[PDB]
């Protein structure tokens, strides 16, 4: 069968300082450029798209991430980095040392994200060779989605300012977090938002009338736990659309096209490659998972 | 003549053949064993890989090898009188009138399809 | 006078034939060549 | 038989290639080790005195 | 029409040990170099006055 | 004549699925001796030989496609093809036992009815394989109405490249390939690659560079675009080739079809029909390995690409706009 | 092959045509240029080797 | 015929009497659209000066 | 600024800051140091000829 291993040649002996950080994160996922055994250090970083002096754009970095082949480390020798590889469709041991710590279990789900909480904590610099290395973050899909939800909401409401507690905070059961935005290039994050303005005003044209009349019967008295968004008051717009008579075969043709455009929103809310964990050990922090590029 | 004079700085490249002398027994060499690694197996072909590992250590403390320029083979840089366009390095900076900035850019300036004398060389102005 | 890749029993020469072949074939030193990369570089099969 | 035996001549000559392109790897890297530790004459001559 | 000649190169390998470059070096075959992490050579220089 | 029958004793027993790894515990540690294909680093010598490495060449991966068997009217499937074309299976209703309808991309050009300059080369070639276009359109009387509501992408299932066509007078048998590289029938030891017309294919990774990562995977995508020409509904099918991930290519396909989106939707300031809103759909026709060079060919000319090591993996149609 | 080791680019061909001109003027009719030199035999012999 | 203000220092170095150089060996192979910008286009300086 | 024995060492093994490309139409700066063999003796001496 197949071999997969990448040993990274390197032109200077590393110091004991940076050897201690790389020894601490010995099981870690990071992308790299080319699919070969021997490799320069300038491909191993995610820092070829996320630099210090250039303003990073986290969507473009994430857009960059689904192109690259991914890799897991095996050893850190004082000269050479030795890594193993991730290919479809192979079962592999994965071991999270990822610093904003979350808990996994057996039969969980994962996805790879750029560093979005602490760049200084997740990037170590190599002064010996001058090139810095950026580690990505692996997140379960629920917070994997909910960070990209808050990041798209941010770039809408930074443009309107042309304050922070509603825009830059990712919410979750038990914890709240801070997204890292000081210098972001919004332009690659806005062509995503330009295509959202395409889908969302088409979805406002084919709204079913029976589902709007269902809310005018619902939110006025029938209060439910998950309808507290409207706070007990109907919007002014929903009363204006339901003036027509309801007819069933009109909404049959509407709810098919409502169904088919919600197939398209997969393409604009995509994460990177996904990781299907089938067995996860708790006290050892390792796992087992098969890699699927989509 | 405007109010100022100016100096000009170039570069030059010379294809040079070299004599490398190396004294005896200056590096100790360590030679491992080759192996064969099979990977990237496809339906038309199967790719292999033969790898080898070497350790090299410097035996003595003084310098034990000396290179030297010996023979000029060519001049590539053409010693041209082309000067560098600061419009290319700094495209963001521009004049306040966007109608006057497109005038001065007209009066000064992949454009070359062929060059006769040699590889063209940028100058400066101090 | 046609080129063909039939599996001839090629004979061996002492003299080298490798000096300036990367930039002579690309710039057209001699007509009627064919470059073979990788798995193509083989004496394939016989079919009469 | 002449299809088999002409395909075993392919795979050896594809593998004599593999070893004899690695003996060039010695001669490359040993010469590249020397050039990293070879300062020129004009620097080293006055230091030699 | 005729075949008149069917000719082909033969690449003769040149060993590093039979190059005269190896007179600038000291060669030892070392069976397990992948096991080694680091090498070291230590000097003791006395200086009389 | 048993010498002829002992050949099948050799070749069938040599060509089987690898059996399940099951060793009784009373034998001891003999099962570890039966793990040979997981071992992936083989020893080399000073002068390695085939006799040294005939064990390393012996262990091979287990690869096999899953063919499809189609029985086609000989009016639709033109009797001469370049043996590697891509296929589709249009499906409306089971009327008989097994009579199947297959659509090559040159046949689906003729049912479309688009203008000549949209695909200037295949219009000449698809007009000599077929008539004026009504030799095929009599099977689908709903070509005017499937294009209005936009159901035509839901009725095609991408199948894969040809392997063999045994042609008779009234009925043509067609064996295609799913799930991977189909074995060539007439040439032994060979692999049928997928052949596309150069006119239909639209490359997507092309730069000056003016740097992008390499990988293991580049995926051929199909697309099918609902439009209107001469105030008549008609379709347009193109191909795409990029390894950029599905999140970019949907944004890269919309930039290609920017003009066609605008010239359609100038109409619906006047008439807003919700059936008309569906525009395109994108499938995934399977992967190509990275850095395999598509080899140009020409047939009668018709320039036709070909892809080595194409392995097929069909996907659904997702409606982009 | 010291000139075409990079491949004949657009700037190598210009450096190479600029040596077609310079040898056509300086070293031409060499057995007539060496009737009036001081070296003589040493110039023809390095021209004809 | 030539303007009376043309340089004498053009007539010492051996180039053609067109006023622009006509070397086409310098430019790219089989690109007829690119070799015409040398001869007749005046957006660029001539390759001599 | 450092002692001159380190400047003899770093002179050969380290391609210094802001070099120039070779063989390409204009003087570009080379970022791909896998191939380029240039030695520039103007940084140690700090002159211009």
């Amino acid at each position: 069968a197949l071999d997969k291993s990448i040993v990274v040649n390197l032109t200077s002996r590393l110091f004991a300082d940076e050897l201690a950080a790389l020894q601490s994160k010995i099981g870690s996922v990071l992308p790299l450029g080319d699919c070969h055994r021997l490799q320069n250090i300038q491909a191993l970083g995610l820092g070829c798209v996320c630099s210090r002096e250039t303003s990073p754009d986290y969507i473009q970095i994430m857009q960059y991430l689904s192109k690259c082949t991914l890799a897991v480390l095996e050893e850190v020798r004082p000269d050479s980095l030795r890594l193993t590889r991730m290919d479809p469709s192979d079962n592999l041991q994965i071991k999270n040392v990822y610093a904003p710590f979350f808990q996994w279990d057996s039969n969980t789900q994962l996805a790879v994200l750029p560093p979005l909480f602490s760049r200084k904590d997740s990037t170590i610099v190599l002064e010996s060779n001058g090139f810095d290395i950026v580690f990505p973050m692996v997140v379960p899909q629920q917070l994997g989605h909910a960070i990209l939800q808050q990041l798209l909401v941010y770039h809408i409401y930074s443009k309107i300012s042309a304050l922070d507690l509603y825009t830059t905070n990712v919410s979750f059961m038990g914890r709240t977090y801070r997204l890292d935005v000081d210098n972001t290039d919004p332009r690659t994050a806005l062509r995503v938002l330009d295509d959202l303005s395409m889908y969302l005003c088409i979805l406002s044209a084919l709204v079913p009338r029976g589902c709007l009349r269902l809310l005018t019967a619902l939110v006025r008295h029938d209060r439910h736990p998950l309808t507290e968004v409207f706070e007990g008051v109907v919007p002014d717009e929903v009363t204006r659309i339901d003036l027509d008579q309801l007819s069933v075969p009109d909404d049959i043709t509407r709810m098919r096209v409502m169904f088919s455009y919600l197939q398209s929103l997969s393409s604009i809310f995509n994460l990177g490659p996904r990781l299907h964990v089938y067995a996860y050990s708790a006290e050892t922090l390792a796992a087992s998972c098969w890699y699927s590029p989509r | 003549h405007p109010g100022f004079a100016m100096t000009v700085v170039r570069t030059d490249e010379v294809l040079a053949e070299h004599i490398l002398y190396c004294s005896r027994a200056s590096t100790s060499m360590f030679v491992g064993l080759p192996s064969v690694v099979r990977r990237e197996v496809r339906s038309d072909a199967v790719t292999f890989e033969i790898t080898h590992e070497i350790a090299s250590l410097h035996t003595a403390l003084g310098y034990s090898s000396v290179i030297a320029p010996a023979h000029v083979a060519a001049i590539t840089t053409d010693m041209g009188v082309h000067c560098q366009d600061l419009f290319m390095i700094f495209p963001g900076d521009a004049y306040q009138d966007r109608q006057l900035h497109d005038y001065i850019k007209m009066k000064a300036g992949e454009n070359l399809p062929g060059l006769s004398h040699g590889q063209l060389a940028t100058c400066e102005i101090i | 006078a046609t080129l063909e890749q039939r599996p001839f029993p090629y004979l061996a020469t002492e003299a080298n034939l490798l000096t300036q072949i990367k930039e002579s074939a690309a710039d057209g030193l001699f007509k009627s060549f064919q470059l073979l990369l990788g798995k193509d570089a083989r004496e394939g099969s016989v079919r009469f | 038989f002449t299809e088999y035996a002409g395909a075993i001549k392919t795979i050896t000559s594809a593998l004599q290639f593999g070893m004899d392109a690695l003996e060039r790897g010695l001669v490359d890297t040993v010469l590249a080790v020397k050039l990293r530790h070879a300062p020129p004459v004009f620097i080293l001559k006055t230091l030699g005195d | 029409e005729a075949l008149l000649g069917v000719y082909t190169n033969v690449v003769e390998f040149v060993k590093f040990l039979e190059t005269a470059l190896a007179a600038a070096c000291v060669n030892t075959e070392f069976k397990d170099l992948r096991r080694m992490i680091d090498g070291k050579i230590q000097f003791k220089i006395s200086m009389p006055t | 004549q048993a010498e002829n029958a002992a050949r099948l004793g050799r070749q069938v027993l040599g060509l089987l699925p690898p059996p399940t790894h099951r060793v009784s515990l009373t034998r001891g540690p003999e099962f570890a001796r039966g793990v040979r294909d997981l071992l992936s680093k083989y020893a080399a010598s000073t002068r390695p030989t085939v006799g040294s490495l005939h064990e390393a060449l012996r262990q091979a991966p287990f690869r096999q496609p899953t063919y499809g068997d189609f029985l086609v009217y000989s009016q639709t499937f033109s009797p001469q093809e370049p043996l590697g074309t891509f296929l589709f299976s249009f499906k409306q209703e089971d009327n008989g036992s097994s009579m199947d309808m297959l659509l090559t991309p040159t046949s689906l050009f003729m049912l479309s009815g688009m203008e000549a300059a949209k695909a200037p080369q295949t219009h000449k070639v698809a007009g000599v394989w077929y008539g004026s276009g009504s030799g095929l359109a009599d099977f689908i009387p709903n070509l005017s109405e499937l294009m209005d509501t936009g159901e035509f992408h839901t009725l095609l299932t991408p199948v894969g490249p040809m392997v063999q066509s045994v042609h008779s007078t009234f009925v043509t048998k067609v064996t295609s390939a799913m799930k991977g590289v189909g074995l060539a029938r007439d040439e032994p030891r060979a692999h049928v690659g997928l052949t596309l017309p150069c006119d239909m294919l639209v490359d997507l990774d092309e730069s000056c560079p003016m740097r992008e990562p390499a990988g293991l995977n580049v995926t051929i995508y199909a697309s099918l675009v609902y439009l209107r020409v001469n105030q008549r509904p008609s379709m347009a099918l193109t191909f795409f080739q990029s390894g950029k991930g599905f999140a970019e290519v949907v944004a890269m396909i919309k930039d290609h079809f920017t003009d066609v989106i605008r010239t359609k939707y100038i109409q619906l300031r006047h008439e807003l029909y919700i059936n008309r809103l569906v525009f395109g759909a994108v499938c995934t026709l399977g992967t190509v390995p990275f850095d395999s060079h598509p080899v140009h060919q020409s047939l009668n000319s018709l320039p036709v690409l070909v892809f080595a090591n194409f392995e097929a993996a069909c996907g659904p149609w997702t409606v982009f706009l | 092959p010291v000139y075409s080791e990079r491949g004949l680019k657009k700037a190598v061909k210009s450096d190479m045509v600029s040596m077609f001109k310079a040898h056509l003027i300086e070293h031409s009719f060499f057995l007539d240029k060496a009737e009036l030199m001081t070296r003589g035999k040493q110039y023809v012999l390095t021209m004809l080797s | 015929p030539t303007p009376v203000t043309s340089d004498v220092a053009y007539f010492q170095t051996p180039s053609n009497p067109r006023g622009r150089a006509a070397c086409v060996v310098s430019c790219d192979a089989y690109s007829n659209e690119s070799a015409e910008r040398l001869l007749y286009d005046h957006s660029i300086p001539d390759p001599a000066y | 600024n450092r002692g001159l024995y380190t400047l003899v060492n770093e002179y050969s093994a380290r391609l210094a800051g802001a070099p120039a490309t070779s063989t390409t139409d204009l003087q570009y700066v080379v970022v791909n140091g896998t191939d380029v063999f240039l030695d520039q003796p103007c940084h140690m001496l700090q002159e211009a000829y």
